[PDB]
């Protein structure tokens, strides 16, 4: 079992490895909105803090390049324990190795330093593409999560064939806590985005391209209201927001089965309502029945009597009484029936428990 | 009859929806396939009391001049036949096939607008036109059409 | 049986005097509409015209006011057939007399003549309550449908229960055509709300509001686009704007189950998919299960022979073909976890066939 | 059982105490109101009446914050009741004493008398946080509702474990009702919001910011159209025009389940439906398997007459009719497996009543 | 068996003649809209390649029109060898010739040469004409996909009575990708009809009407957006807008279904979710329960200790445990009525299995 | 044979969906295990009907040169034989193999267009070749292949 | 009685949901009927359990004056009484009717904050009131309504 | 043993799992109440084959130190031996827990990429270590673990 001490001990080495990389990866966005923003504001009093940002992203990417090299060679590592390899050259395929380099190449993209507010055309880009450093959320998500490890979860999968990935601890999280999911990424996608529009679109003099004006565009995009108080200018924010419109689309049909879930009945609550309801529509009916005798036995008291406008004053009563009547039953014999289709499930048991009084 | 041609023409493929061997009537069984094609599951007894209402010759079957009278009350739109039928099955709780007067004197006074127990006496002493002491099916409904 | 060939005869009569109304009052919306036009396009040079008009209009809702009393005297007439009355005043309710009082005032209001191109302001609304004269449609709809007649229909919904009314014969309408109807009501609607509201914003001066702009102003608001190119300005204009909204929304809430329910299979259809792609499943395992014995035996082969590279680069695809065949077997186990659970149905009554052979 | 008298005491009590702090919240925004719209239209010449309100407004959020005490005195003493307590400093927890003086702050909130048109900027927060006084409303409606004190509910509920709280009473007001709630909800929040946005942007000179320019502008923001004549130009306006849009995409994914439910068949009708299409189908195939043999028996006659482009002639029509009856009989075997599909339930049931039969 | 060897081969010869057709047709299309951009870019000094180009398109069409009547000869001579004629004359219908002669119309049309940089009137309609060159699709898709011609399929369609048509094969292709054709039509669209609207409304002095537009304008109007920067003037421009429109919510209420389906779980995978919190809620009663004792012992403790204020502590404590206890049992009773209500269907083969015993 | 080879290879395949076992033959136990698979209920008498209607040399089972010619028909478009052995289903009601003079001048007269009664006694009388006094099912089939 | 007069004009129609025949009493099959009607399916040692809580005077069967005390418990919020009552039998695993000293001494351990064994002793000596070696259910309760 | 502390603390919790009893080991039953609780339904033979696969000391019962072993291949990603033994399994179609030369042959030959039909038999006569004259599932992991 020496193949099983060691895969634990490399899969929380993985652990914090994976901690770590999104550690220096959230620095190294964190310090490049900062840059951006302090080569808007500053201009070029601040070249001194623009150079020492510059550095630190460097420095910052640099140990990112590093964290990431260090968690592939603790996974090839880990698949030469579980088939028992000795020489490292069989386990390492060429599709592993091209996602190393392709995996290393868009976490090297950073603002480099290489010696009036505006960014240039590839530091706005290299710059833009710190964004693609987000892979790295879903490996640390699904490593922090117990269930690669937990012993239970693994046996009553490996029962049922299950595979715990990525998509599994997503739907998982999605389906214990639709709330905060939902509500804690679209207000992390309308400050991003937003961002990065307020990238797109900067006009120097008449200061109409920021924030203020970005924060009120993406929402209104989102949810396909579009004024067009707001509309952006260059070719970079019509590309942005078709993306926010398509997201808006995607994420109403997303909603639309979240709302649809809640406002059902409960299965226990359901029943009760319907035996609720039948016992006032039988209350219904004994008053109806009532008030027919209560018009037809008047309405022969004054035939006897002969009192003639009071018969034909009775009879419309008596009428109206029967269409009435028809009327709570019709709904009474909807609900008997609505009543005798759900319950046919239980139906089927009791019927086979009554099937099982057959033994002797 | 009274009834003219082609209204006749057109019940005939009414009544060869139930009887579809073609024998002249109508059993339990044809029913009881239409009633279940339909979606519902009728009881013997069910089925039975069905036929038992139109069957005026009393051989269990039910042939055309019989379903004639049958279709002569669900062709119209209140049929106010059924409709006095099943409210006095309301009273009947028993099951008896009579209304008793504490059946009667248990229904009309709580319930409707505070009737006396003094008027009741009256009313079923009325009703009973054979002095069977309560109150019957035929006496009901001759009541409710007077 | 008297009281049933007489009850085919007044239904048959209803009939008849239920399409003539019809046709009376469609006169009546396009003799006011063509008088509304032509007042706009001709001005004061055409009064003896506009005269006429007028003067048809009210001749013409004249009749369709004797009408619609010739269709009640013969449903009061029907009514007292159905329960075996006499004497009318025991028929003739207190809800049904104001019904007909009520539907005699809907049908009565019309630009009656009292003796530059605008409409005046009572005017343009006793012109636009001639679009209340389509209640009548259902009722004709309903009555010169067989099935409130056909003797089957009735016998078989008296065994059931269902009691044929408008909701039914639309729900008939709508099941086995729900394209003609979606398409033929849309095209309707766009330009009968076209023609409203471009009576609700006409400008003499500029001719800036007829229906070359609401047949693009409704179409567009109907979608929920709304560019703004064009918008209501009066305060009747902006009530129809909402109006054809809200009916848009619910339209776009109509639709959203009418494509659900196409593109999904056939329940014959779905059968004939899984069964050509188990059959298609098995023959890529019995590929794989090949290729994993034609690596392994060139692996013992150079095993062997000592061909030490010749081995390093055969168990890599040792390694390869057996993470193929795993994604193919799972792939393989996943649609027959799919076959046994669409024919569990089958299964029961199978199993039920299999429990008849228990009788001897 | 003197700890359920007591109960029922006190509930009743609390339903008094309950309707009157609801009155006394709405009495409180309906001079709230009034206030705001007599500064605006009157200036300073009315500082007398203004000064009257701003009086009767701290009186009945007075009585307002005495009420809430005195239903919190009836709910320790139902706890005390329900538990067997004596000494009150048990029951009194820490949580239900936070939630007593959250409770206490929020309806204290008021435009207090301190002491051209335009509201100060603290006296229209807390003249738009009277609106905050509606959580008394669920409270009312539970404890006005009988649900909480019928004993019958209750022990149907004890024996399904249901639990009668607000979300229960809210979905049987709603799958009771979903018309009048759908739509007094609507038109009950088209003026509440068209009047807070018409305090958050009120502009002097021009008159370009009040009711008529906000009921027009929320519907369609609603509605998702966004026409873009009328835009709100604050920051508090453009809060208020997203809130309005995320309501506006709810409630679609709300109606769009509403509308899905009530254009489908009722189950008793589809049955009639089927069971009269199938007797239409057979008159079809009945038809067209006469015109068969009425197209060969002339190519027949016509084979032996050697009436050569009769022959040709007749031969079309029965390649023609044979087309036609294969194509209506696909027609009745695909409605006959809907109507074996669909029928599937009862002939479970009815399998087991012929295994009913074999007891003896 | 003569009259399966030569339908092979003659299916074999229109699945090359289907291929070929779409060829020539999308050559011809590609040699349109190559002419109607170097008509705007070139003007009249490139007369001589206009006249080229526009003589290739003939050719190109004309080679066309004779490989649809090569297809026709290919399929009367099939539907000669499906019933064994002879004489062609009867074979040839009046609708499939009628079928042929409006296929030869569509594909005739093309802007044909008859001898400053707009189009004319009559070839900018004949050049939008060649786009209903596109009903060769699904003709080619159906023919050279082996479902036609493949034993195994035919004969499983034959037990199931399901007839391979292009709804078929459009069911296939979208239920196993949804994704490649989703996308890549989306993006076939938004090119196709961006270019016929940059053909609708050019204007030639400010350039204001050309695909930098119509690729803005196009993705707006079809996710309901329209902002309103960009807005279509002529006629023809308004009814592209609206064809737009309407598909963008066809393919809203057909995206709404797919991504309804990806985001729940698999089967397999909620019965591994609810047995796991099954496990996880049987810990925390166990937790709860001993939180019970753990202040109801020490409630005792201080109540045999007579120390006052640490009773009224601890009992004050025992009532919350109680109340989280009973919170946490009916999660848990919840939860394991989701588990009896999913799992009835293995219930009830469970209980057959159990009634399979009684044979003996 | 007049088939080519490549066609023989794939319907081999297509054989041995139902012959699982590679027995060389198809019997109804192989037939019915693919029909509960498609996911219809057959019964026993409908499973043998199947069976012997392309059961040539009468074993009651089918071989491989037996399905070439069940094959041969449900590879075209429109089977020209179901479609006329079903139409003279339509006709037999009774079932009983047989279309008497009176369902043939039942069917004919009041459906289809006006066709007298005296037509169907000189067709009655050219269709039986046999002399059988009614319609067979060959002489049908022979009748619209002319 | 302490109760007023219109709470048990509304509880008899609370105890005539059960009592369908008016019989005066409650049985197991008149319960089983409305646990049914409500969608879930008990055994009879489950319903049986369930008349055994509230029956008083040990008859099997339940009067109104044992309905009144049971639905004296069910109409307040917090059942106080089932919440120790089920926190009892978090405990008994075995189902014994007894919580041994090795049950409490393995449940209030491990579980909860650090609870040491020796406190164990000296409350299962205080729990004993009848010395019987293990706890009850009786002195259960009585231990936490002390 | 090489197994750290708190892994045997945490396996213990996923033995007991299944191991409802308390017993010290699990059978058939108290699998299959797993399995069918997770939604599945085997079979006896099934339940029974999945035992006899990690069975070591041959009891019919599996312990804690065979769940082990059991656990040691469940844990890591690919499960190397199963795919082994199914691939095992999708060769001997016949199920003697044999591969024959023709069952080889026939799969190996016309299916893959053009393999001779002389490379096969070097390849049975190299597999054959017992001189079984064919393959048998002891000698198919040897060969692919070599
Ligand atoms: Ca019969
Ligand atoms: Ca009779
Ligand atoms: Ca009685
Ligand atoms: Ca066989
Ligand atoms: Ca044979
Ligand atoms: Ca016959
Ligand atoms: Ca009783
Ligand atoms: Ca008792
Ligand atoms: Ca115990
Ligand atoms: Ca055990
Ligand atoms: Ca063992
Ligand atoms: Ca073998
Ligand atoms: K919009
Ligand atoms: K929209
Ligand atoms: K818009
Ligand atoms: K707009």
């Amino acid at each position: 079992l020496g193949a099983l001490r060691r895969r634990k001990r490399l899969l929380e080495q993985e652990k914090s490895l994976a901690g770590w990389a999104l550690v220096l990866a959230g620095t190294g966005i964190g310090l490049m909105v900062l840059h951006a923003e302090m080569l808007w504001f500053g201009g070029c009093s601040w070249a001194l803090y623009l150079f020492l940002v510059k550095c630190t992203i460097s420095i910052s990417t640099f140990l990112l390049l590093c964290l990431i090299v260090a968690f592939h060679a603790k996974e090839v590592q880990l698949f030469m324990t579980d088939n028992g390899l000795r020489d490292w050259r069989v386990a390492l395929t060429g599709r592993q190795a091209a996602q190393i380099v392709l995996e290393l190449v868009v976490c090297g993209l950073h603002p480099a330093p290489v010696r009036p507010g505006f960014l240039g055309q590839g530091e706005a880009l290299l710059s833009l593409a710190m964004l693609l450093r987000l892979y790295l959320v879903p490996r640390a998500v699904l490593l922090r999560s117990g269930v690669l490890l937990n012993a239970s979860y693994r046996s009553i999968g490996a029962l049922n064939q299950v595979r715990f990935r990525h998509w599994f601890v997503a739907k998982l999280y999605m389906n214990t806590h639709p709330g905060r999911l939902l509500l804690g990424l679209t207000l992390g996608l309308w400050l991003t985005t937003a961002w990065v529009l307020s990238v797109a679109e900067r006009q120097a003099v008449n200061a109409t391209g920021h924030l203020s004006d970005t924060l009120w565009l993406i929402p209104i995009t989102f949810l396909t209201i579009g004024y067009g108080d707001v509309v952006p200018g260059t070719m970079w924010g019509k590309i942005v927001c078709l993306c926010t419109g398509v997201m808006g689309v995607c994420c109403t049909a997303l909603l639309v089965a979240v709302v649809a879930r809640k406002l059902e009945f409960n299965k226990a609550e359901k029943h009760v309502h319907n035996f609720m309801m039948d016992i006032q529509y039988t209350k219904e009916m004994k008053e109806s029945a009532a008030r027919v005798l209560q018009e037809a036995w008047m309405f022969y008291k004054h035939t006897r009597r002969k009192e003639s406008h009071a018969a034909r004053r009775h009879q419309r009563k008596l009428l109206a009484a029967i269409n009435a009547f028809r009327q709570v039953r019709l709904k009474h014999r909807k609900l008997r029936e609505q009543v005798n289709s759900m319950v046919d499930i239980s139906k089927m048991h009791m019927i086979l428990y009554d099937l099982q009084q057959n033994l002797s | 009859d009274q009834l003219t041609e082609e209204q006749i023409a057109e019940f005939k493929e009414a009544f060869s929806l139930f009887d579809k061997d073609g024998d002249g009537t109508i059993t339990t069984k044809e029913l009881g396939t239409v009633m279940r094609s339909l979606g519902q599951n009728p009881t013997e007894a069910e089925l039975q009391d069905m036929i038992n209402e139109v069957d005026a010759d009393g051989n269990g079957t039910i042939d055309f001049p019989e379903f004639l009278t049958m279709m002569a009350r669900k062709m119209k739109d209140t049929d106010s036949e059924e409709e006095i039928r099943e409210a006095f099955r309301v009273f009947d709780k028993d099951g008896n096939g009579y209304i008793s007067a504490a059946e009667l004197r248990h229904v009309m006074t709580n319930l409707g607008e505070k009737l006396t127990d003094e008027e009741v006496d009256e009313m079923i002493r009325e009703a009973d036109i054979d002095g069977d002491g309560q109150v019957n099916y035929e006496e009901f409904v001759q009541m409710m059409t007077a």
